[PDB]
């Protein structure tokens, strides 16, 4: 799994 | 402005609010909006700002999504064609959750 967090939320 | 058609699994909020099969998943600078195939209306729309995070495995993509959000938290899961379609929904999808963090600099 490759996941990003949101710099946005 | 991208749009893609992705298949909505049972995973997560998908069984829970019975959002599954072909969707055209449209998104915005702002907004990401669910649409089934064939339906005059958005199923859901969802907020850059009321997700938490997103990513990819191989042909699948996901979108975790907070407490605010209009479905509640939970996990979204979609299958696409292959792991080049995935990874550029994720790629696209961060570069807009990005460049929404930094218009207020």
């Amino acid at each position: 799994l490759y996941a990003s967090s949101n710099p946005a939320y | 402005k991208e749009v893609w058609q992705v298949i909505l699994k049972p995973k997560g909020l998908g069984q829970t609010k019975n959002l599954i099969g072909i969707y055209r998943l449209c998104l915005t600078s702002k907004t990401i909006s669910f649409v089934k195939l064939n339906s005059e209306a958005a199923a859901v729309v969802l907020q850059l700002m009321n997700i938490r995070r997103c990513g990819h495995s191989e042909n699948f993509f996901f979108i975790e999504v907070g407490r605010s959000a209009v479905t509640g938290p939970g996990e979204f899961w979609m299958q696409v064609d292959d792991s080049v379609v995935a990874q550029n929904m994720h790629e696209t999808i961060l570069e807009a959750m990005r460049a929404m963090s930094d218009a207020f600099r």
